[PDB]
């Protein structure tokens, strides 16, 4: 990003740490659920409790 | 599954025939006599005879053309194995020490600490690290790597022949010698892309100074140390220094396709390495004019796999979809031909 | 004994470039001072109807 | 019976006023990877091995194996390139900056321009240049060798003043003629890898010798044959000053070495002087016997 | 660059020319090295220094 | 036992005399061969050249680049390998005259050179290797006929008149056949009768065994130059390879909302995230046979 | 190339006519000069003339004598060409009867400028010199123009006879008791360090040996007495950098028969020398050791 | 005296096969060091043999070959050899006797030969109990590790148990050198080595009282800030800090 400090406009590089956190133009909603399903089968969970 | 897709690109070389064809009188070739110099290593002798030629052009068009007429066989192996980094970046490692040793462990490379002078060496620069293996049965191998994003379209990118890098390139609809307007054209996301006129297909490889960019880009690459003997099919469509640099009238183009276009590859060891520059014959790449790239077979599963070797002649190409499961039909026929046809 | 019939030789096959057929695209003129000259330019004036 | 050369021709056309520049260095060393007979102008010259993050000891290591070479005669549509023999007297070109008296043992070194602007630009090509390397006294190569191994060594310590005044003093040489200064090999606040990798090979012999010689010397003393190193025992302490009334009495040596690692660090010892060999021993080249008026000609006879 | 109006005076063969897409074409997208187009009548065929 | 040696120096000698003699004409093939790879660009190329040549009477418009662009692309994969795909006898003699057609005339052309007997006059020459024309003897045995073509037997020479020595020296430049000039601007005369260069050469012909075709009242020559190479350490220059980059991907997620389905009759997939989400995606070797990247 | 051209025989140059003799048969005009034969054209030998003001020239009228540059600071005298035997008045080996017996010798300013200059500076001595040679035909004016050998043997012009080098007698040395059939000459300066200043010991070692580490390995034998006071002022004094404590560079060869003793005689004042006879000069360069 | 000869003539004396004089006709060309340097040698002279000893020491092989004058082999017939003695600065041609592979580009040196181990060549032209040795022509970069390992072996062989210098000697003897393996035969300390351990440790221990205060501590500085792999073995070969 670009921040804007005391009139500079300083660019910002900062660690994207989960992989939640990129944007659902790039991960979208159904998308995590789809994933999630993945590993509820991986743990033997395919019908949850 | 982790959030990010791959598109692996990959580069084929096929020995093939090629046919000439040439006017009469199309370039005069005026020589002088030979000339005999003569050296001693007092053992032997020897003799060496130049002759001098000068080939003046006797044609204001082409005079002569040429055509791919006959592939024999394939020297690639059309395997995946994607490429080791981790050999093409030989000194990079985590700061931490203990985290690379596992690292290393998961992904299957490691180095031994005797500080052989060929260790010192190629991790100073080349070394021809990988040294090939027990038995090659196919042949020349490589893969390349682009993180990309899930959301990519395909039917309007990965079906047809279309620029990995995900933003197309082609030199020839800019206007000729003109860099402020071709950095625009193959960078700038607020001018509306080619081929299919959204921005950006890809956003991790388009932009300037993106992940792909600052891995493919010589110029980058350079900046980090890193192994040149390895041969990267990706790189051609990243070099932009080079293609900002070729837009030129189209016959300046077309000239250049001629000279420089080629990308010399070794051709003995088991995988691709830049040949000594010009010592083999050079090997031509069309797909370097368009910087475009051919879509190969693929399926998401085994079940639209046996459909295809199960269809008839066409059904290679046909391409088709199952809810999640694609599979991408080739441009060319070559796994319908070269293969059943031999 | 252990007989040593005939010895045997390649015999070689000459070719020249003016038997060929691809000097059918070549004017061949020889030069003997061409060492000397930098660059031979030829020079068209076509005017356009 | 003819002289034996090496054609040179150039795939790029040459005018008439670039044929002109070419009998300008008629007489100067032009080196050449590799001994063959036709070659190409692109592997002529030096500039085959320009980098940009690869620096002066590259191409120093590089330019130990080519095959030096002087001009011969140009012909317009080719070039011959007698390469030297040993032993034999051939004249050179003082393409170096520095003045050559009569006597002088001459050695081949990267050209190493500096900053601003002086006379440098002769025969751009078609995107290529002939750079070409310097000539220049033993003693001064000798000099400019060490002045880049400091400003490696100062490479890492760039927010001293006391250090950023040393290293322009590092940077001027004065000579005995006009003055000519060195370009830092720092740049971008970063050291390039060649300079870093040749600090290395020095600053390991300077550390892995300190801790591992203890272990030898302390049994060699015993014998007392040469009756020297006893003394250099208390050579090995590296102190300054004379002892103070506390620990020192003999050198530190390693503890408890776990058996095998000692070939180790031993060999690494011996793998970092191969690596600092390239920069160890400079080599005589040529040995000018006179020189013409203006210092312009020389006439060198050859070594190596 | 190179003299043009010695060739507008120094008698030249004369030939039937051959362009694929003509000439004006081939001179504008370079394909020929060193070209020179007027429009009316440069008087430098008349100057001769 | 002495002069054996002595005969078998001057044998060997000989022999290598004879065999480097032999090995600068076969250079000189290879060498005219390399030039023509040089300057001779791929058929699609000329093609669109020969097809767009009418439209563009000004340097190109920026659309004619578009129309260009899209018919080389268009012609690069359909015409990548054409003895490879398809073997129709009258489309490739279509292709091979349209070959010919699409390349320009020379600016000089003798008559007497090169010239069958019978009355017919040869228009260029095209090489391949031998299992290619192989192939193009028998698809077009009905066209290709031997016969004696009168090539040049000897090489020309361009000797200069006295007057260039005083302009080489002076003003470093040399133009042939200064003398014709002085000529010709004195009398007022405007054209040359011949440019020096067809005026030089090739006064002594010999005849030769060629074969031609006929591709629409052009006699091309037809020659295999694999018998220069054999048992040569040199890699033929018309043997070549290309490369053709490809590219896939592999674990992308197609849209649920916007979701659809073809062919589902025919594959019935096991109901499970295994399946749903791809993960993986397969291909196959140079030989067919299914190959997987996880 | 015709069989015959590679089957005939090297060709020398003195069957052909000279160059001059070839284009005067082809035009025919005759200079009064004798070009019919040209002097100095079979000399394997390179040289060099160095001109060397007469105060200089005392004991090198002998033709043979090393010529070695000697840089000093002050641009205007830029170098100097001393002697051998004029560099021995510095050395610690010389005996001190030949000290003040040569040193009388050179009595000229040209030559005592050598001493000061030899003083003046701090840095060790083998870095100031660089070895030229041997002289021959001494140009014998008010300025010598003496000729210096580079490469090759010393001879006459015409070879009628064979200068021959002259070591004064203090300054050689043989390691070896049982002579080879060939032996090189090394020339050794080895600093001996001391208080005040380090003062220099020059020898010049003729030995069959050629390979460079078994000729140091038997050269640190006698050494040991410096090397070893080397040792010790590089721990008696902290921040001073001694370096190398002999220095060895290849002078040339001769045959280990020739070499016999001998005297120079000038100004009525015999100083005795070894004398290689057919000394081929082939020069070297200093190498540091320790 | 008589110059140093060029050409030397080296006489058999042994009865010479049919079989082994055209090893030599195969064997021409070679480089071929003799002690003596006179014009008519005898054969006992020719090659390294002669200076085999009960010692079966390879050091002092390495240093008693140095001194000897290397000839190129020439024009050899039943009867005569024709040893030339090459002249500094001129080419020739010099036949690969070992079995290394010689680079374009890469220089030479002269060692003792290093046998396979489990392999003999067969053609050794042994005759009355001579046998022919002759010197390895090595490219340079394996001649100095040779080197290393012998000179290793000689620093480690002091100050450790003698069972631990078998496991040592047992590896540091071996070379994998261009993937070809070596062994150094029967190297041994000795004295010949003994003045090499005084003349290494005194120039080692006298450039650790040279190294300025910043050039010892530049790769500290160097770690602290920037790190590499070059850099990962040189934080382990620094012991502790």
């Amino acid at each position: 990003t670009h921040c804007q400090e005391n009139s500079e406009t300083v660019a910002l590089c900062t660690p994207r740490i989960v992989i939640g956190n990129l944007p659902d133009g790039l991960a979208p909603g159904p998308f995590h659920e789809l994933r999630t399903w993945e590993i509820m089968e991986h743990m033997r969970l395919r019908p949850p409790p | 599954h982790p959030g990010f897709a791959l598109t692996a690109v990959r580069t084929d070389t096929f020995e093939v025939d090629m046919l000439l064809y040439s006017g009469k009188s199309c370039t005069s070739v005026i020589i002088n006599n030979p000339i005999v110099t003569k050296e001693e290593r007092d053992i032997s002798t020897t003799y060496h005879v130049t002759q001098n030629i000068n080939t003046v052009d006797m044609g204001l068009g082409y005079t002569s053309n040429t055509c791919v007429a006959y592939v024999n066989r394939v020297r690639t192996d059309m395997g995946v194995r994607v490429q080791d980094l981790f050999r093409v970046f030989p000194m990079n490692v985590y700061r931490h020490d203990e985290v690379d040793r596992w690292i290393r462990h998961a992904a299957g490379v490691e180095r031994p600490q005797l500080l052989d002078t060929e260790t010192i060496s190629m991790l100073t620069f080349g070394s021809m690290s990988e040294r090939n293996a027990a038995a090659t049965v196919h042949g020349q191998k490589a893969a390349c790597e682009l993180i990309l994003t899930p959301v990519t379209m395909d039917v309007n990118y990965f079906k047809i022949p279309n620029n990995p890098r995900g933003r197309a390139s082609c030199m020839l609809a800019v206007d000729p010698y003109d860099t402020e307007a071709a950095t625009k054209a193959i960078y700038d996301h607020r001018e509306a892309d080619a081929q299919t006129f959204a921005a950006t297909h890809n956003p991790w490889a388009s932009q300037a100074g993106c992940l792909s960019d600052v891995l493919y880009n010589t110029r980058h690459r350079e900046r980090l140390g890193y192994n040149s003997k390895f041969y990267s099919p990706c790189a051609q469509y990243f070099n932009t220094e080079e293609i900002i640099a070729a837009n030129k009238t189209l016959f300046k183009t077309i000239d250049e396709y001629l000279l420089r276009a080629k990308d010399c590859i070794r051709g003995d060891t088991d995988t691709q390495y830049v040949c000594v520059e010009g010592t083999e014959q050079l090997i031509e790449n069309p797909c370097r004019l368009t910087q475009e790239a051919l879509p190969i077979l693929s399926t998401t599963t085994l079940a639209l796999m046996e459909t295809k070797l199960k269809g008839g002649a066409g059904a290679f190409a046909t391409s088709e979809t199952h809810f999640g499961n694609y599979v991408v039909g080739e441009i060319i026929p070559l796994q319908q031909s070269m293969l059943f046809n031999s | 004994f252990e007989a040593i019939f005939g010895t045997f030789c390649n015999r070689l096959e000459w070719v020249y470039f003016l038997t060929s057929g691809l000097a059918a695209a070549a004017h061949a003129i020889k030069f003997h001072d061409l060492n000397k000259l930098t660059t031979g330019k030829m020079l068209f004036h076509v005017q356009v109807p | 019976a003819m002289e034996a050369n090496i054609f040179c021709t150039f795939d790029h056309k040459l005018s008439i006023a670039d044929v002109g520049k070419l009998t300008k260095l008629v007489a100067a060393v032009v080196p050449i990877p590799q001994r063959l007979h036709l070659i190409k102008h692109y592997q002529l010259g030096l500039h085959q091995f320009v980098d940009h993050t690869r620096g002066y000891v590259r191409l120093r290591g590089l330019l130990r194996n080519m095959t030096l070479t002087l001009m011969r005669r140009v012909e317009g549509n080719q070039i011959l390139l007698h390469v030297p023999t040993h032993g034999l007297l051939y004249t050179v070109l003082n393409t170096g900056p520095v003045t050559w008296e009569k006597g002088d043992a001459l050695c081949v070194l990267p050209p190493l321009f500096h900053g601003p602007l002086a006379r440098e630009n002769l025969l751009t090509l078609g995107q290529w240049e002939l750079v070409l390397p310097w000539i220049v006294p033993m003693p001064l190569a000798l000099e400019i060798n060490q002045r880049l191994l400091i400003m490696g060594l100062f490479s890492l310590d760039r927010s001293y003043e006391e250090v950023k005044a040393a290293v322009q003093q590092l940077q001027t040489i004065t000579f005995r003629d006009a003055t000519f200064t060195i370009p830092d090999p720092v740049i971008d606040q970063h050291l390039l890898i060649d300079m870093k990798t040749a600090c290395l090979s020095m600053s390991m012999v300077a550390n892995l010798a300190s801790e591992l010689t203890m272990t030898y010397v302390r049994k060699l003393a015993l014998e007392d044959s040469s009756m020297l190193l006893v003394k250099c025992q208390e050579l090995l302490m590296r102190l300054d000053r004379e002892r103070s009334v506390g620990e020192p009495r003999t050198p530190a040596r390693p503890q408890h070495v776990s058996p095998d690692d000692e070939i180790a660090r031993l060999s690494a010892l011996f793998v970092m002087l191969r690596q600092l060999d390239d920069l160890i021993r400079e080599q005589v080249v040529f040995t000018v016997c006179d020189v013409s008026p203006d210092n312009k000609s020389a006439t060198c006879i050859f070594k190596g | 660059m190179e003299n043009w109006s010695a060739l507008e005076l120094l008698p030249k063969v004369g030939i039937p020319t051959d362009f694929l897409t003509h000439v004006k074409t081939s001179a504008g997208e370079e394909m020929f090295e060193a070209l020179r187009i007027y429009y009316g009548d440069d008087p430098e065929r008349y100057n001769i220094h | 036992l002495d002069k054996i040696l002595n005969v078998e120096a001057m044998h060997t000698v000989l022999r290598a005399l004879k065999n480097t003699a032999d090995a600068m004409e076969r250079g000189l093939i290879h060498s005219f061969l390399q030039t023509l790879l040089r300057k001779a660009p791929p058929y699609f190329v000329v093609q669109t050249l020969v097809e767009n040549a009418t439209l563009a009477r000004q340097a190109l418009n920026r659309i004619q680049r578009s129309n260009i662009l899209q018919s080389f692309k268009a012609k690069m994969l359909a015409t990548l390998f054409l003895l490879n795909r398809t073997r129709d006898r009258d489309y490739v003699l279509k292709f091979l005259t349209r070959l010919a057609e699409a390349a320009t005339d020379s600016i000089l052309d003798n008559p007497t050179t090169y010239t069958t007997s019978s009355g017919a006059k040869i228009s260029g020459v095209m090489v391949s290797t031998a299992n290619v024309m192989q192939i193009i003897m028998s698809l077009l045995s009905s066209h290709i006929t031997k016969e004696t073509v009168s090539a040049p037997a000897t090489y020309g020479n361009f000797v200069l008149s006295p007057e260039n020595a005083v302009t080489a020296i002076s003003y470093h430049s040399i133009l042939a056949d200064f003398n014709s000039y002085k000529a010709h601007l004195t009398s007022g005369q405007p054209h040359l009768p011949n440019d020096s260069l067809s005026q030089a050469g090739a006064h002594s012909l010999t005849p030769l065994s060629m074969d031609v075709i006929r591709l629409g009242e052009k006699t091309v020559i037809m020659e295999n130059l694999r018998r220069v190479y054999k048992n040569t350490d040199t890699k033929d220059p018309l043997e070549r390879n290309v490369d053709l980059t490809f590219f896939f991907p592999v674990g992308l997620y197609l849209p649920e909302d916007r979701g659809y389905t073809t062919v589902e009759s025919k594959v019935k997939l096991n109901d499970t995230v295994r399946n749903a989400l791809p993960t993986t995606a397969y291909l196959l070797n140079r030989d067919r046979a299914v190959q997987k990247i996880d | 190339m015709d069989a015959r051209a590679v089957a005939k025989r090297p060709r020398d140059p003195a069957d052909e006519d000279n160059e001059l003799v070839t284009a005067l048969k082809a035009k025919r005009e005759v200079n009064t000069i004798s070009v019919r034969y040209l002097y100095h054209a079979d000399h394997q030998a390179l040289t060099a003339r160095f001109f060397v003001p007469e105060g200089l020239v005392e004991f090198e009228a002998q033709p043979g004598a090393l010529l070695i540059r000697m840089e000093t600071g002050c641009d205007s005298p830029r170098h100097l060409y001393i002697s051998l035997y004029l560099l021995g008045i510095r050395a610690s080996n010389v005996s001190a009867s030949t000290r003040c017996l040569l040193e009388s010798v050179y009595t000229a300013s040209a030559a005592r400028a050598a001493l000061q200059w030899l003083d003046l500076g701090p840095h060790l001595l083998h870095r100031r010199l660089e070895t030229l040679g041997c002289v021959k035909t001494v140009s014998l004016g008010i300025t010598s123009l003496l000729t210096c050998v580079m490469r090759g043997y010393l001879y006459n012009t015409l070879k009628t006879e064979v200068f021959a080098l002259m070591i004064p007698k203090d300054m050689y040395l043989t390691w070896e008791e049982t002579r080879g059939r060939l032996q090189y000459v090394y020339l050794i300066i080895v600093y001996d360090y001391d208080g005040p200043e380090t003062r220099p010991g020059i020898y010049v070692l003729t030995s069959s040996i050629a390979h460079w580490q078994t000729l140091v390995d038997v050269a640190r034998g006698k050494f040991a007495r410096e090397r070893c006071s080397f040792v010790n002022r590089r721990i008696t004094r902290p921040r001073q950098i001694p370096l190398c404590t002999g220095v060895i560079q290849k002078l040339g060869w001769c045959l280990a028969d020739d070499i016999h003793t001998s005297f120079l005689v000038h100004k009525e004042l015999k100083l005795s020398v070894v004398r290689l006879d057919n000394f081929s000069v082939e020069l070297g360069d200093f190498r540091e050791f320790v």
